[PDB]
């Protein structure tokens, strides 16, 4: 595919989450 | 065959960012390995070309986002360059040169999308979590670089109509300037200024009344109590300050997280002196 | 009779701590309007010897603090001037000169006392309410005088045998030495370093499952979340994190505080690879 | 007296939950 996965999506989510707290 | 050891593949798929041939997989690799490489921002930074390359894969689609026909391998691709940038921002070695070459303005323009597709999206949280790994450091002169740019607009903008995942790391953001001594006296140098970041404060406060995020209010608040921190700014918010932080609108919200409640608190002690 | 403004007021008494018949009296007053004048600390700053003054006070105090014979009148004048120089450590147009002439150094021998009465108590968490408010600032030129300093064996210290509020703010000291870059590597750098912190952490944790203690939790496991971002400590905390931590000793208390559960949560992802 | 009272020392505690969380 190469495109946007859930996983890539919810990793990306994660990511964040873990920086702004 | 030969078996190389970790730190040879690591190497090689750097040097493999060199060539359009073999870039597009080496950034896939290398982005993969961001969490498990703890030098990989030195061995990026202080390779030849290598920092080069990525620019020039941030650019390449400069051309997709004004018109906006970004695809999803598009944005694949850039945000594995960015997943990469966000390494070397973070990193004490290369945080310093980061900055030195202004590498936080290239992904601006990303930041001034507006579609709602998923590539578009996908790339806007990455290109937000560059710059929120950047202030999260607490360097000072993080925050000296961020003023001299349009950072703070940017990130109002988000927080007015972003997604609620957006508005949370654009408000982070906000925060963090805030946090900053010059970054506070930036903000309320102008009452105009200041009125812009209150408004769109106060608004966030009444989405907030419909959609109980408490990821986003504990960082709404927070950015509320560090301007009752400036006496122009604290005589303001006694009057415009939304009445939902006054009563038990987030009671029952607030009731499992003490530290935002503290915040508040605090807040409503620092607007009657 | 004249009714003198407030800043000519203010400027009165920061005159009268220059002679020893008006000091103590200057001192109270000053010390009442910390948080009301924002702008006090230029004021004392550049204010001709004012800081002399204030450290005079301090180390007027110095034979009285080794054999422990500190009075409580004594120990409250010197609190008076720590509360003058805490908004001096805290403001941003003197916080660099307050560092750069060495003034945290002089709390150290408050720091030292072990006696448990109310004089010392009193002054011992006053002083670490400077050094606290010093480092709350999240600055790197902080970080690096204190490690020229022997404050993190001081914090250990206090973090192991000190009384609950004092045990929070030596651990809220050394979470923002770890949270800098520098001093992570500092802590790091030598097992031997990384050891003292680790063992006196985990006993710490012991204490907290027989007194419970929501706000000491928070910051012991916010030292175990930024210690795993050093390798040779991630591995280690593999085998020395307590079972306390891992299994629902804690649950119990946690469910009110939100912003904790999420680091702990997070720690033990870092150490399951 | 010019002693430590309850008060000053409660309000300490005040201003060091301020500066700790």
């Amino acid at each position: 595919e190469g495109g946007i996965d859930s996983g890539m999506m919810l990793q990306l989510e994660k990511n964040l989450v873990d920086i702004v707290d | 065959g030969p078996h190389m050891l970790e730190r040879e593949k690591i190497y090689q798929w750097i040097n493999e960012l060199s060539s359009p041939e073999t870039r597009e997989n080496a950034l896939l690799e290398l982005s993969k390995k961001r969490e498990s490489v703890p030098d990989l921002a030195p061995m990026l930074w202080h390779s030849f070309g290598t920092i080069a390359a990525l620019l020039q894969e941030i650019v390449n689609i400069y051309p997709s986002i004004n018109p906006p026909t970004l695809t999803a391998h598009q944005s694949n691709r850039v945000c594995n360059a960015l997943a990469l940038l966000q390494c070397v921002a973070s990193h004490p070695e290369t945080r310093s040169a980061f900055l030195a070459a202004h590498i936080p303005l290239f992904l601006y323009p990303f930041l001034h999308t507006v579609s709602k597709t998923r590539p578009f999206e996908y790339l806007r949280l990455t290109s937000l979590g560059v710059i929120g790994a950047l202030v999260k450091t607490d360097e000072q002169e993080v925050i000296n670089f961020l003023l001299t740019t349009e950072i703070i607009p940017l990130c109002l903008r988000i927080m007015e109509s972003g997604s609620e995942l957006s508005k949370t790391v654009a408000t982070f953001i906000l925060q963090k300037i805030l946090l900053d001594d010059t970054g506070l006296a930036y903000i309320c140098q102008t009452y105009e200024r200041f009125s812009h970041v209150a408004m769109i404060l106060g608004k966030m406060v009444l989405q907030l009344s419909k959609e109980p995020s408490a990821r986003l209010l504990k960082h709404v608040v927070r950015c509320y109590l560090r301007l009752s921190d400036n006496p122009r700014a604290r005589e303001a918010l006694r009057q415009c300050l939304p009445d939902q932080l006054k009563d038990t609108t987030f009671a029952q919200v607030l009731k499992d997280d003490t530290t935002t409640k503290r915040w508040l608190a605090q807040l409503v002690k620092n607007l009657q002196e």
